[PDB]
């Protein structure tokens, strides 16, 4: 039944596309949507083809849908192929095209998988993966389809190679032999895609605090490649595929042969279609919003007070501290980053930096921030080094090349990225960050490559003044221990004290035993640590 | 010189003896029917002559021979040219289309002689909301106009009763808030996972880093609440019993919702 | 194309018998050319060709290479019939095409255009030496049936010599820097150099290949067995080391003939900068660049600027030099973090995949005959600093390494952005001990922008009035009008030439014009050396050498190309002079009142 289900399958697909897939007309586009993607396709040369995976669901209840994506690679050619009978009739493009090839890459998929979640049970299956890239590799020239040319008959074979090993007919189709001496392999009428090769790793938001982030290698073909980049956040959608590395010996031991031949070994690889990369745009941004949650923010934007509801709210354990609580509130809003005239770009972001004596809870901060803050990260400092800080040149085995690790910087794009102990960080790693600080770009010229990287960053620091605890006696001149540029591209400045008193100390007590009182969290503060967070993803669009 | 200068047809024709050549290379090469952008194809002939280039030059060919092409120009706003052939070519018609092109030079030529091979014109064809700013609340303590009694005492005799009100309002916007999220999350879990055990703490920390990671996010013990709601609107699948810690959810079996999601 | 012979026979009419202008065969002087040079390689003029037979010329699309197999074979045969001793003399002849209009650039390569034919253009990042390569496993080394004794698992070793051998050099080709965008890393191509063409081109030169786009793979299999590392090469066939309208150039000189064009450029070299006039100044100057002069005689002297911008924080120094990343032709902007001395002049390695040697222009080298841009230079460990001395020395970097032996040249100026010591400027304190650099180095440069932070009641008033509007002013085909003119009048509140305009102008500049010098004040100003000479030994100790005075000349050739002379003129060189000599100035110790009068007889 599986032969008549796939072929199920490619009737209700090609129905699918063939009638109109959004309702919309007068107001957004015209009923008939993937006929138009069709059209706009055909004139240029895309060479494939954006679903929406909601639609597959909206078309049969989701059943289509959910066959598509429970199993699915079992489908991908039968799809492919259904597709040629559509677009044979209405765009004509493919015997002009003298190739026959189309990558019909799904998206906007209901839910995205952290990395771990990832098994062999979704084998073959389809699914969308979040996470960072690094290490992207060269992209390579793929073999897809090859003729192979029989060594006696030279006949052509379209011999269709499955990213396993060295494919091959058994007998020459060709009637006047049946060989099986080896056909030789030609290498122009054989259509190869170049696919690019990345390491995805877990970010942070979804790794328990405390754990190694696991990792694993997804390979990009078709058009998809390129859209990466070392730093930036993705979220893959693809297949789950698994690829034979007979690299694989030893350790594990009781692994199977093909004997009723020789030992087959395997190893995950996830494979993906479709990249999506991101991260006056209200327009966008609200309109995309369904109008209930407009309602929320209505309220959390109309009221007075929210800039003194916010503040007093960004920090429920820590105990006052006013000022600095508003220096980190403004680090999640940035300012515009907008270039210049054609001449030049100026930066648009925030670097606060805290300077504090002893027990004044500057590390609290940043271990709430890298916690609440969106793509974020965390680094002692003195423990790293300023090449890892920056970015890391190391070797690679696919070409033989040298290539780049993204590092904190990079992978810290967007997002804040906290530092501890500046002072301990001897000048030899503090200098590695100068470029990402005013510059906004990292440069880096080492082992041959070239390159420089755009690192949209937002800094901070906690280093404790020379001292441990810095003389009220001394000025503050000869008091902080580092030169001057560092000391001003910080474009916060924050030494903070700690004094005597009763009226303070009395309520720090209280409020810490508290703390310590679970039973007495009280410590609610109005606006949640939540509903801040969606509030700001609205504000980060102002750029007044 | 105002009567022979005016016979530099040789700096022009030869524009015509190269042009569809590469554009006919262009046209054996690019299987989009060979659109042509003047940004690309005009420093492409400028090479293939190493002299200065412009659309005029173009301009001059369409000038002296107008029939040979099509000088239609895009909607983005750009100039462009095509073949009227209906095939690639017959390199025998090519010279002939030269020949022929010449000849037509020659009969301008004599027919001219003050004309220093003009161009001719172009065929052209012919041709508040939610913005949730409040620029002007932040102008200044204006409040000042109104200098009531002790009535704003009258005022706050009734605040307290719309806190009442208010605050169960506000309660109501997350029967409101939640209420949209739920509208997509039995799609969420039923378009991807059938695993029937699934527990609590797994399902949350999924719906959470799912696509609450784009413009709309939310937060875990929020997720409860839509799992509670989801399971509440709906007993009649949605099963859940919880054991030590944690309630474990039920097996699922792909009803249809929004029938239900009017309950709002 | 199985018929083709009599398709070679009428392509091979154009062998000899065409003529034009007076007849000369244009291969009939060829032919010739190569019964008395030897060079067993055709060269191909596609201009005429291209007018010859437009099926031929067309026929580089569908078998090009099969094309051109068929017709290098029947114009050996040419030139034998020609010259029946020449077959004898040489193995093999392969022709070369002159050119195309088809200019793909790097980032534009599609599955479309490979087999076919591509004529592109970058850089030579870095090569290899001469390969033997390999090309009944005839070139397979993955592909054995059944030819092994043991062959069920027990292996059978096949050599990997007694095999043909074709001359291959293969040339890393990347995208020329600066035109790469921000962010992205440029792209690489391996194209295959052979008989003639071989060792032909080095790094950090400009190139043009013309060469097909073959979708080949290579035999280092280092992945699986029956799966080479298919890599999409050009294989190189011509190679060109090395425009504008005419009203352009027109109206350019009707510009560069004013009078302010020489300050003009100045307020509009910088777009967004407050002030600064003398660093603009010497940054416009050592951008337009001088005329060079190789000499024979005692040793070549390069006639480019080499800024060094003593720096101090607050003042828009990288900014500016950004700018001029932006602005140049051949920018390599690399900072003294990720120095690695192997990473800015060239270096030579083993590779450890494939055990080949190549050698890679480093960043001296990736800028020839551009500027490289440097900064944070006491922010870089001292090895690299002897480097580069030694490259600034020689303008050059030979080397003579384990299995290679050549000499890059990397004539490129250097801009290079400061630190001083600790924080700022001390004091009037002498430059050199204001900084941790060498000496040597610091003669090196010529010119020595001292830039300062000083706190002032109203100059920092009008300052932030000019910050503040540039951060205002910074934030279909009718809106696209509108747009582009909006642009074009923020341009203009930077009253003087806007921008494309002026990288025009320095393209021009550094293309066409190569002034020089008349004998009338060459030897007074040999005088006024002296009196500089004069003024610094009463100075005590000071680097006044014959770079100081080179540097005069050197900036004013640049001043003439400013404007336009092709020989120096009087009140340029009077610029020169005084941006040198009061560039020394800010140099010294509190004698500096003093030198403002002491050297001011110039003045
Ligand atoms: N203002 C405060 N209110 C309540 N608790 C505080 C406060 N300051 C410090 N603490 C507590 O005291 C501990 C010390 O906090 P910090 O001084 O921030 O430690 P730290 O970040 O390691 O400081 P350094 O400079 O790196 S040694 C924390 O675990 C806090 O819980
Ligand atoms: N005339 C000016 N107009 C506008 N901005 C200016 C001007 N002068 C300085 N600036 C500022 O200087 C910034 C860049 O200065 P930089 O040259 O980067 O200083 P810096 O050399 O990076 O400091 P270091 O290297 O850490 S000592 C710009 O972003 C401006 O904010």
């Amino acid at each position: 039944v599986d032969d008549v289900t796939g072929e199920k399958v490619r009737e209700a697909f090609e129905q699918f596309l063939e009638d109109f897939s959004v309702q919309s007309t007068d107001t957004g586009e015209v009923e008939k949507v993937y006929r138009a993607q069709i059209e706009f396709m055909k004139i240029y040369d895309l060479n494939t083809i954006y679903i929406d995976y909601q639609h597959l669901s909206m078309r049969e209840n989701g059943a289509l849908a959910m066959a598509i994506s429970e199993q699915y690679y079992r489908f991908l050619p039968f799809l492919q192929k259904g597709l040629r009978r559509v677009v044979r009739k209405y765009a004509p493009e493919l015997l002009n095209t003298s190739e026959r090839v189309f990558q019909i890459s799904f998206f906007n998929l209901p839910t995205v998988h952290r990395i771990r979640d990832i098994r062999s049970e979704k084998i073959g299956s389809l699914l969308s993966i979040s996470g960072t890239v690094t290490r992207t590799s060269e992209v390579r020239p793929e073999l897809y389809k090859a003729s192979f040319t029989c060594d006696m008959c030279r006949a052509i074979v379209d011999n269709v190679e499955q990213s396993f090993k060295y494919t091959e007919p058994t007998f020459c189709p060709n009637p006047s032999c049946e060989n099986r001496a080896f056909w030789t392999l030609n290498v122009t009428r054989s259509r190869f895609l170049d696919w690019q090769k990345v390491r995805i790793q877990e970010n942070a938001n979804e790794i328990p605090t405390g754990s190694m982030p696991r990792t694993l290698d997804v390979i990009l073909r078709g058009d998809s490649v390129e859209r990466a980049k070392p730093g930036d956040r993705c979220k893959f959608t693809g297949v789950e595929i698994v690829v034979p590395d007979v690299t694989q010996l030893g350790l594990p031991g009781v692994k199977p042969s093909s004997t009723l031949v020789r030992d087959l070994t395997y190893k995950i690889s996830f494979l993906a279609c479709h990249v999506i990369s991101i991260g006056r745009d209200q327009e966008v941004f609200l309109n995309s919003l369904s109008s209930d949650e407009i309602n929320e923010l209505k309220e959390m934007v109309k009221d007075e007070h929210i800039y003194d509801k916010l503040v007093r709210s960004i920090a429920p354990a820590v105990f006052g501290h006013e000022a600095v609580k508003k220096g980190i509130l403004l680090q999640m809003l940035g300012g515009v980053h907008k270039s210049t005239v054609e001449g030049i770009k100026l930066r648009g972001d925030i670097n606060i930096c805290v300077v504090g004596d002893p027990s004044t809870s500057k590390s609290q901060f940043l271990k709430y921030v890298v916690g609440f803050a969106p793509r974020s990260v965390y680094t002692s400092g003195k423990a790293s080094s300023a090449a890892g800080l920056t970015a890391a040149v190391v070797r690679d085995e696919e070409g033989g090349d040298y290539t780049i690790e993204a590092g904190a910087l990079m992978l810290a794009d967007n997002g804040i990225c906290c530092i501890d102990e500046f002072d301990k960080m001897d000048i030899s790693d503090q200098v590695a960050i100068h470029e990402a600080m005013e510059q906004q770009t990292i440069s880096i010229a080492k082992a041959g490559i070239h390159a420089t990287l755009n690192a949209r960053t937002s800094i901070l620091a906690a280093a404790n003044p020379v001292g441990g605890r810095y003389n009220r006696k001394l000025s503050l001149r000869g008091n902080l221990n580092m030169t001057a540029p560092i000391m001003s591209r910080f474009d916060l400045f924050f030494v903070i004290l700690d004094d005597c008193n009763e009226k303070i100390d009395t309520e720090l007590a209280s409020h810490i035993v508290d703390l310590h009182m679970k039973r007495d969290e009280a410590i609610e503060p109005p606006f949640s640590a939540e509903q801040l967070r969606r509030y700001i993803k609205y504000a980060r669009t102002f750029k007044p | 010189s105002i009567l022979r200068l005016q016979d530099a047809m040789k700096f022009v024709k030869e524009l015509f003896t190269v042009c569809e050549t590469v554009l006919s290379l262009n046209a054996l090469s690019r299987s989009t029917g060979v659109p042509p952008e003047l940004h690309v194809l005009l420093p492409q002939i400028s090479s293939m002559m190493k002299r200065k280039i412009v659309q005029d030059d173009i301009l001059k060919l369409l000038t002296i021979w107008s029939d040979a092409y099509v000088v239609e120009l895009n909607s983005r706003g750009e100039l462009t040219m095509n073949l009227p052939k209906r095939d690639n070519l017959t390199t025998l018609t090519n010279k002939s289309r030269t020949l022929a092109f010449v000849e037509r030079a020659e009969s301008w030529y004599q027919q001219v002689i003050s004309s220093n091979s003009k161009t001719v014109l172009s065929s052209k064809v012919q041709t508040n909301s939610r913005y949730l700013a409040n620029s002007k609340e932040n102008f200044m303590y204006k409040e000042k106009m109104p200098d009531s009694q002790a009535n704003l005492m009258d005022r706050l005799r009734e605040r307290e009763r719309r806190s009442a009100a208010l605050l169960s309002q506000r309660q109501k916007r997350y029967q409101q808030f939640l209420a949209m999220k739920m509208t997509q999350v039995f799609d969420i879990l039923f378009s991807l996972t059938r695993g029937q055990p699934y527990t609590e703490t797994y399902l949350s920390s999924l719906i959470v880093d799912s696509l609450q990671d784009s413009n709309n996010p939310i937060g875990t013990k929020e997720a409860s609440e839509i799992l509670a709601g989801l399971q509440g609107i709906l007993p009649m699948d949605i099963s859940v019993h919880q054991v030590d810690g944690g309630l474990k959810v039920y097996r699922w079996n792909s009803l249809d919702k929004n029938r239900f999601s009017k309950l709002l | 194309p199985n018929v083709s012979r009599t398709i070679a026979r009428e392509l091979k009419s154009f062998l000899l018998e065409y003529t034009d202008e007076t007849g000369r065969s244009v291969y009939g002087a060829r032919i010739r050319t190569l019964g008395e040079m030897n060079s067993e390689s055709l060269e191909v003029n596609y201009r005429h060709l291209a007018e010859s037979k437009a099926i031929l010329a067309l026929f580089l699309a569908k078998c090009p290479e099969e094309m051109l197999k068929i017709f290098d074979l029947v114009a050996m045969e040419a030139t034998e019939l020609h010259y029946p001793d020449y077959a004898r003399i040489h193995s093999e002849i392969h022709v070369r095409i002159s050119d195309f209009p088809t200019i793909y650039s790097l980032r534009e390569l599609r599955e479309s255009n490979l087999s076919s034919l591509v004529r592109v253009t970058g850089v030579v990042t870095r090569r290899t030496g001469v390969f033997p390569q390999l090309k009944q496993d005839s070139n397979e080394e993955i592909r054995i049936s059944f030819c092994t004794n043991c062959k069920s698992k027990g292996p059978f070793r096949v050599n990997g010599e007694k095999t043909v051998y074709r001359n291959y050099q293969r040339v890393t080709l990347q995208e020329a820097p600066g035109t790469v965008p921000p962010g992205r890393l440029p792209r690489h191509r391996e194209v295959i150099l052979l008989a003639d063409l071989v060792d032909v081109s080095k790094p950090g030169e400009e190139v043009e290949v013309t060469g097909i786009y073959k979708n080949n793979y290579d035999g280092n299999l280092n992945a699986k067995n029956g799966f080479p590392v298919f890599a999409t090469i050009i294989e190189a066939n011509s190679i060109k080391r090395r425009s504008w309208t005419e009203e352009e150039e027109r109206e350019f000189r009707k510009i560069s003939r004013d009078r302010g064009i020489i300050d003009k450029i100045i307020s509009s070299m910088a777009p967004s900068i407050y002030g600064h006039r003398d660093i603009k100044t010497a940054v416009a100057c050592s951008l337009f660049g001088g005329v060079p002069k190789n000499v024979n005689g005692k040793h070549s002297i390069r006639g480019d600027i080499n800024v060094l911008l003593l720096g101090d924080p607050g003042t828009a120094k990288s900014q500016i030099l950004k700018y001029v990343e932006k602005t140049a032709h051949r920018a390599v902007f690399a900072t003294g973090q990720g120095a690695s001395a192997v990473g800015l002049t060239a270096s030579v390695r083993k590779d450890p995949i494939t055990k080949e040697w190549t050698l890679e222009g480093g960043a001296l080298v990736l800028a020839d005959k551009g500027v490289c841009l440097i900064d944070e230079f006491d922010k870089m460990n001292d090895q690299d600093r002897t480097s580069i001395h030694e490259a600034m020395e020689q303008q050059s970097i030979s080397i003579s390494k384990a299995g290679i032996v050549t000499t890059l040249q990397a004539r490129c100026s250097i801009i290079a952005a400061a630190n001083p010591n600790g924080g700022r400027y001390n004091s009037t304190l002498p430059l050199a001990q204001n900084v941790s650099l060498t000496e040597p180095i610091l003669s090196r440069f010529d010119i020595l922008c001292v830039v300062r932070d000083l706190v002032d009641e109203e100059a920092d008033e009008r300052l932030a009035t000019f910050v503040v509007d540039s951060h205002v002013r910074s934030h279909q085909l009718n809106a696209r009008q509108r747009r582009l003119q909006r642009q074009r009048k923020k341009e203009e509140e930077i009253s003087p030439i806007p921008q494309e305009l002026l990288m025009k102008y320095i393209h021009y500049a550094r293309t066409k014009i190569y002034p020089k010098l008349h004998q009338m004040d060459m030897d007074k100003v040999s005088r006024v050396y002296a009196d500089l000479r004069r003024e610094s030994i009463s100075t005590g100790s000071f680097p006044i050498t014959v770079r100081h005075l080179e540097s005069i000349l050197r900036i004013a050739e640049s001043f003439a190309k400013m404007r336009l002379s092709e020989f120096v003129s009087s009140y340029d060189l009077d610029r020169a002079i005084k941006v040198v000599v009061d560039s020394f100035v800010d140099a010294q110790k509190v004698s500096v009142r003093r030198q403002l009068r002491r050297s001011f007889a110039i003045y």
